[PDB]
């Protein structure tokens, strides 16, 4: 499997191979699926839309809805302002949304659309109903990944919508960044732990993890209703979870309204939860209850208890930046090692805190590197091996090709049933993880070792 | 008063006077209304359409195998085509080259954008030849290409020379056309003028190509299973499961099978025009069509023997069947059924649903024409669409020394008025009965009005719609993807999609959504 | 591996092998770890109070505390009174329990030991202080299994602690079964989400899935306070969940202070599930709320996202009875086939039980046992194979040998870290179990698969 | 003032006379302190001891893998031996039987107890017998046999008439004696008589046994590979991997190695009446023991090429080694251990350990004897408790016609005086510094002391101690199960023993138990 895949590397300067990253649309239209009652819009050729749907309902085995622009050739010289007027007057008329949710595509960028004047033009004209709302962001997708088009379209929401009124209303923002509807959750119930009053957005929970009622939904019961999106900027504290997803929005929303942000690593692992947890005890004056100390000794007896398994163990992972900074540094928190660590998405500051944590640790000769792909990864293994490798579902062909003990982690994950009710953040996703993990290397083990050697109990 | 009327009632007044005409209702009175199809999609209204470049790189061109195929585009326009349409494919005889498994891009960034792309693709092609020596490249333009000013063809001729095998571009710009068929329509021309023929294989007694078929899921190797039990040569499979070396050689083949109209066509028309090479449409889905399809080879070739290994091998592979067959009928006959696929699938299941005891309803393509709809007959009364007006077309003329006379007039003529498909596709419409609807670019609107009023027992569509369906408690099997599942295609496919239709269908959960306070 | 056992089917009436229960007094153990600062005790030859420990730290990667009278051969002749009257003067001393809850062996019941006696004689001499406890059951091992030995212990908690003051606590009891801390603390969960007071006994959550301080407790944090046991008699109603391992108790509880019983499946799976919540409903007049729907919605929704790897297939089960009788409902659910069917624990009732929900779904061919064991699970896969095996630990050699797909399920589960945080009870544990079954359905795909066939999406 | 007064506060009175004769502190001016050890278990105390039953069954008897061992008893006795204890068994030859992946018994119900077990018993042994056809089968009792009436001995004495194969009865009840050591004694006075030297193999050159390796974590192979390497005949291992054959051709040895003094010493005395085999102790864990231990074989053999050989494995061992060995001692020296375990590793650990500069302040066995803490120069002033007077003891003399002198009287004592420990063990007490303690039958309470006093790194113990130990933040690996890794003897097993060690130690979330809202 992968057989053209040499272990002798030749640097490629041009040639990308089996990314790491998607576009940025994508992580735009998830963050619209955040929004009650939100259809999000991309204003470009359909195909985009088409495909950035079907990712998202191949992973969370949801329905995922978005409209489109659908350029022509037309569009390609005129530009694309007749056919999001046009839809939008489609898409009212049709199927009734609170709120279109814009995003662009390269095409739009390209060409340099004036999504300002359009909505302008569509207001002037008649087209956005009484009570209804059409709000933007630019989302070229030769910037970045689908982590800045969630970034993006979160700075979106708050400029559209955000207000500092005077009416004080005694909650922390929470911008989760790019994590699934199941940290969604977790992170709410924990805000609800610490008696913390809260507005996390987007929030895709009873969204893309809903049930099946035997009525078709289109809007589904979750997302974080308009009126709140406004009384963000009422609120004392904004919360960003995960730089790149989330500080964006919560810089934006310090400018236009004057409240005032905390940056937080993604919560995966022992210190990162610790420091969200003590992060809202800091704010608020709240003690921590006994509930949450429950989890957290429950995740260091576990650690503790497992730790043969994963005291050494070389470690391949590749995502997104915020995620596996906090994955890397829960890997080590294990007593395990960051091997190999991989984003596709541009920016220093990955290669910076993953490289300060491998020093702080004493861990050398890991390789990090920020822009490199799934065929990087498979080369460097092929070279020297590792233990567990952890990725989006792209990675389970390295896994079986290397036989390597593989968790799916991160996104797209296309391959498996129920994963999305699954937290990786918090003390209880961190447990969920360490099982996840021990799991797959006892697996490995019990299947491979002779029979002379098999265990009743481990 | 009818369901057409019910479909219409929602849309804004120029909404519903442009979708009108792409909905019609067959009846005995009027067999075979002409339906508007392949115009420009409705900003807005919730399609399921993809783009050009889907349907040039992602349908037609992705699955030559030992092809390195190269997306000159922002990351996602590569991203998106890494395995998601499951065309399979094994090395050739064990050992030849498999890209499967990749997908490769220029990943182009802002620079790329203000400057052009052209040295970044550049590079990009050298580096793919240096690392895997391939058959061949592809380049494929996205929506940005054009636009920023990148000549793919000359950068693909340089270097072509500068490294010694093909290298072959495509302008796929995601906007050109309304939908995936422009792309196909791309592909198709630059395979035609640039591939066919350029092989030197001698050709094989028995010599078919089957046309349009992507090996989705297996489906080309199990009609290829039949069809060399049989005894043909399959020179061929256009392109499911390819070689570069295999589609360079298409033209050593004395009958030509159309088994996807829409995608290929183009080339059928232009092999019968420049090699002599007759075509047939077929069908190797669903018992019936499969057992058309092989009767009517046989009757083309007319060799005693090739007749005889027909009915045998048709009676082998229906008696080691027949018990699963019969308990596909008995467990799925009276309910009903609707199909929702891209430009073919909508038809070619239709005779196995039939066998079922199923009943087709509604039926519709998100990107045919008006031929696959009503025929090839209508093709000379087809509008020219402003919106398509500029996919290039292309002319060949017969080869001076390769054309050659393969069935006689006389002969062609016998099998045509026998009811041999020569050259020729009734399309969609003939097959459904009298009172169902067919409806062109489906829109989520257009779905719910058919679930509400019709009440299927199942919707066949593709993963955009399935879950749709399936939260309001129907089922919804997709005819694309199949489920992750296959082949669907033949005799064994049968029985494969027999039981998964059956096993959906009677999932006990269906009957468990209501809970029990409620 | 397992290659002594032979195709041919052997109908043995005397050599049990590889069995499918253990005995009694563990079972009793672990319902005292249920009591807040309880002791168990087990009152015969030290080797079992050994074993028993042993077990339930190696399930549970936990301290598992209990003494024991260690006769010697000298009880085996006078009895074991002079044994258990020490014992209780070195416990009180040096370990402090609040009660003392004691258990018998094979030994202490075949020598007819008589703990009411030896009890009341302790009493006489002064050597239970004030404010303390002994109570205790007979778990005789030649008698059923560990169910039926937690069954009992249930029953001496009755005996000696539930009253009816007249006070009514406004209270619905609840009995859980021989069900592990993760699913106690689901049921809890429930309870609490429906707004329904309750007194549930025993209760082992924080007791042996508790946290790491750094400071060892001998009595955790856990477990049913002796005063609400004895405000047991003060309900309104009492909710045994599996016959099995909760009527004994349920009913001596009607017997001795007039609460009425209700006996339930335990509640793993759609049906069972639905009938603890409905039963809830019916008592309380209270109102299901929309998060316990949601829930039931969620699970319906995997059930169906993930029907087609789970129609028609073969499962093998083996368990403990209660815990078995409703997985195979659930299997029945899921649309597939619980092919064969085994307990160790004897009683008709399994067998009834079973059949019945084969017969309702027209399932032929299934082989159902009470008082099988492993070997003869092996011996039927060997005749014909399934495609699914759940049971304890040692269904892993069976996996191995015959390669199938393989969930660890009940007791004990020795060889894997973290399950026993994960519940198997309602919609949240029934998801868990569809992952897990899924999951390990598509693994074996995914391995096996020759390249060609190799998947992204599933 | 000292640890043992710590130990000792809050033991009601009766209890603290009682159990102040099981603790002792070694010092400079009383290096050999006698200790009680061996008396019953003090009930309701928190004991870690097991029964008769395990000592017998569960630990000298199932290794033996081509034997069908049936408990005969209610369903627990046999599910607690399934697999909890780890000696790895192997097909012999890669075609033999074995059923290490099995536990048999006679599932005693309520029937059996009130009208008796023996027509279910004989219907076992013959089931056993027709499905497995094996070398031989063993009973074994548990509490309730004796007492309901059933003579185990006639039942087997019975089938094996009939089914034409040993059947070997133990009554190994679970209260007889005071632990496990009741069992090792009784299983020994049956194999030695009705299987050692029953066979007819022809003797090998250069033959020695492993007496009392049970191969946990493949510990035996691991030994024998550097033996076969050296040129030495492993002619037999009680039992660890054994065949019944090989336990039956035990007496075709020149030189008996007894690794675990306690539970095979039986063995070892009565081949030597019976036979003339002399024995040595032994000790293959640990480089210092295990260099020592070959160095004393080839003392014993006095041949120029084993001698040889001797010197070349031990050094091409080691050096594959080496650099391992020095970074255990470079992440471990200077830390504090205790360690408990049964009866013999608590000892033979320590040699390891000290390589490594641990510092081993506390040792103790759960059912080890006074000549296992003092040496075997105290058995005569051993008392003989009441709790273990009814053990039969056998007694065996010269056989008359396979009784050999193998090392001559004369050569013997010569052997002794050069340090050569042969018939002879001299205790762990010896082994252990001034100023540290022992512990016989540490209970919780005892343990709890030790660790709040001393805070030990590290307590080696076994699974019912292990949690206890590691809720209060300190580490704690198995030295029975070797929590689930090994070989941790021989050479190899020092490696595997290290490393499994230092990543113990070094586990980062040691350091994560306080979390920050508090101090
Ligand atoms: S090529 Fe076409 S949409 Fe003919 S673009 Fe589409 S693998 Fe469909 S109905 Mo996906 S005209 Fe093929 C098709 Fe049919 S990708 Fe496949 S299933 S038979
Ligand atoms: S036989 Fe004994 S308790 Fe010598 S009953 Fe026990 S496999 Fe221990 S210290 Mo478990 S006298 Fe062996 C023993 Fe040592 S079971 Fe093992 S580790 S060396
Ligand atoms: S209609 Fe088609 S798929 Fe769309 S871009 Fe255009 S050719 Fe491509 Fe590629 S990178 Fe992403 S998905 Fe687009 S927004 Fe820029
Ligand atoms: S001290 Fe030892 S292990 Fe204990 S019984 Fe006695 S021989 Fe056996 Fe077997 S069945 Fe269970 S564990 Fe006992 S209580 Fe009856
Ligand atoms: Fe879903
Ligand atoms: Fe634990």
């Amino acid at each position: 499997m992968l057989d053209a895949t040499p272990k002798e590397i030749v640097e490629r300067k041009a040639l990308r191979i089996n990314p790491a990253k998607t576009c940025q649309p994508v992580g735009a239209m998830y963050a619209a699926l955040g929004i009650h009652n939100c259809l999000p819009h991309s204003h470009g050729s359909q195909g985009c839309c088409s495909y950035h749907r079907t990712v998202l309902s191949r992973h969370f085995k949801e329905p995922a809805m978005a409209s489109t622009s659908s350029f022509t050739e037309g569009a390609s010289v005129f530009g694309g302002g007749s056919n999001i007027k046009t839809a939008v007057k489609n898409i009212f008329s049709l199927y009734n949304p609170d709120i279109i949710a814009v995003h662009t595509t390269c095409l739009s960028e390209t060409l340099g659309d004036d999504l300002p004047t359009y909505i302008s033009q569509m207001e002037d004209a008649g087209s956005i109903p009484e009570g209804k709302l059409v709000i933007h962001t630019n989302t070229p997708s030769y910037v970045g990944s689908h982590v800045t088009g969630f970034a993006n379209m979160v700075q979106g929401i708050v400029n559209y919508l955000s207000e500092n009124t005077g009416a004080k209303n005694g909650k922390i923002n929470v911008i989760p960044g790019f994590v699934g509807p199941a940290d969604m959750r977790e992170i709410k119930r924990l805000f609800e732990a610490m008696d913390i009053p809260y507005i996390m957005f987007p929030d895709t929970s009873g969204v893309l993890d809903g049930p099946t009622t035997g009525e078709y939904k289109m809007y589904p019961e979750g997302g974080t209703k308009i009126e709140d999106l406004k009384d963000t900027g009422n609120s004392d504290l904004t919360l960003s979870l995960g730089s790149y997803a989330s500080d964006l929005g919560a810089k934006t929303l310090e400018k236009k309204c004057k409240v005032p942000f905390k940056t937080l690593r993604t919560p995966i692992g022992v210190s990162a939860t610790d420091e969200f947890i003590m992060a809202l005890s800091e704010a608020t004056g709240k003690e921590v209850p006994a509930s949450i100390e429950e989890e957290r000794g429950q995740l260091i007896d576990l650690m503790i208890d497992a730790q043969q398994y994963l005291q050494g163990k070389k470690v391949a992972l590749l995502g997104d930046p915020d995620e596996i900074i906090a994955l890397s540094k829960f890997i080590i928190e294990l007593g395990a090692i960051p091997k190999y660590v991989v984003t596709g998405t541009p920016g220093m500051k990955f290669q910076k805190e993953i490289d300060a944590m491998l020093a702080e640790a004493g861990i050398e000769g890991s390789k990090v590197k920020v822009e490199g792909d799934f065929f990087d990864v498979h080369q460097w293994i092929k070279n020297e091996g590792v233990d567990l490798l952890i990725s989006n579902t792209y990675g389970k062909f390295i896994a079986r090709e290397e036989n390597i003990p593989f968790v799916r982690f991160g996104f797209p994950i296309m391959d498996r049933y129920g994963h999305y009710y699954n937290p990786k953040v918090g003390y209880k996703g961190a447990i969920r993880l360490v099982e996840e993990i021990t799991n797959v290397i006892l697996d490995k083990i019990e299947r491979e070792c002779t029979e002379e050697d098999f265990e009743v109990v481990r | 008063e009818n369901l057409k009327d019910e479909i219409l009632e929602k849309y804004i007044p120029k909404t519903k006077k442009t979708r009108s005409g792409h909905i019609v209702i067959k009846t005995e009175e009027t067999p075979n209304p002409e339906i508007v199809a392949n115009t420009r999609t409705v900003p807005g209204i919730i399609t399921a359409r993809g783009c050009a470049y889907a349907g040039c790189k992602g349908v037609v061109m992705g699955p030559i195998k030992d092809m390195v195929h190269i997306t000159h585009g922002p990351i996602g326009c590569s991203f998106y085509t890494w395995g998601g349409r499951r065309f399979k494919s094994k090395p050739e005889n064990g050992t030849g080259l498999n890209f499967n498994e990749y997908v490769f891009s220029t990943d182009m960034q802002e620079s790329d954008i203000v400057f052009g792309g052209v040295n970044k693709l550049k590079d990009a092609i050298h580096e793919a030849y240096e690392m895997f020596h391939p058959a061949a490249i592809g380049v494929y333009a996205t929506c940005p290409v054009g636009l920023i000013g990148d000549d793919i063809l000359a950068v693909a001729a340089t270097a072509s020379k500068e490294i010694g095998i093909p290298v072959h571009a495509f302008s796929c710009e995601g906007y050109k056309g309304v939908s995936q068929s422009a792309g196909h329509h791309i592909a198709n021309n630059t395979v035609m003028t640039d591939i066919i023929g350029k092989g030197n294989k001698e050709q094989k007694k028995y010599s078919i190509n089957v046309l349009g078929e992507y090996n989705i899921g297996g489906d080309a190797w199990e009609m290829d299973r039949v069809l060399e039990k049989i005894g043909y040569h399959v020179n061929a499979t256009l392109t499911g499961d390819a070689t570069y070396e295999k589609v360079q050689n298409a033209d050593k083949a004395d009958l030509n099978l159309v088994q996807c109209h829409r995608s290929i066509n183009y080339i059928a028309e232009m092999m019968e025009t420049k090699y002599g090479i007759p075509w047939i449409k077929c069908n190797f889905i669903g018992v019936d069509g499969i057992v058309e399809t092989l009767r009517d080879m046989a009757k083309c070739f007319d060799d005693p023997e090739l007749t005889k290994r027909t009915e045998e091998v048709i009676a082998e592979e229906i008696a080691a069947i027949q018990d699963d067959l019969d308990y596909f009928k008995e467990k799925l006959q009276g309910k009903t059924a609707c199909l929702y696929v891209g430009g073919s699938r909508s038809h070619t299941y239709m005779n196995m649903l039939k066998s079922f005891g199923v009943d087709s309803l509604v039926a519709g393509f998100e990107f045919a024409h008006r031929d696959d709809y009503e025929g090839r007959e209508v093709i000379p009364t087809i509008k020219i669409d402003a919106d398509s007006k500029n996919i290039p077309e292309i002319t060949v003329t017969p080869d001076e020394q390769k054309y050659r006379v393969v069935i006689p007039e006389d002969k062609v003529e016998e099998l045509k008025k026998a009811g041999v498909p020569l050259s020729s596709y009734g399309g969609m419409m003939k097959e459904m009965h009298d009172g169902t609807i067919l409806i062109d670019d489906m829109n989520h609107h257009d779905m719910e009005v058919v679930l509400e009023k019709l009440k299927p027992d199942m919707f066949f569509a593709g993963i955009k719609e399935k879950f749709v369906i399936q939260k309001g408690g129907v089922l919804s099997k997709q005819l694309h993807s199949y489920d992750y599942n296959g082949p669907y295609a033949g005799f064994r496919g049968v029985v494969n999609f027999g039981h998964e239709l059956v096993n959906g269908i009677y999932t006990p959960a269906w009957k468990m959504i209501t809970p029990p306070w409620k």
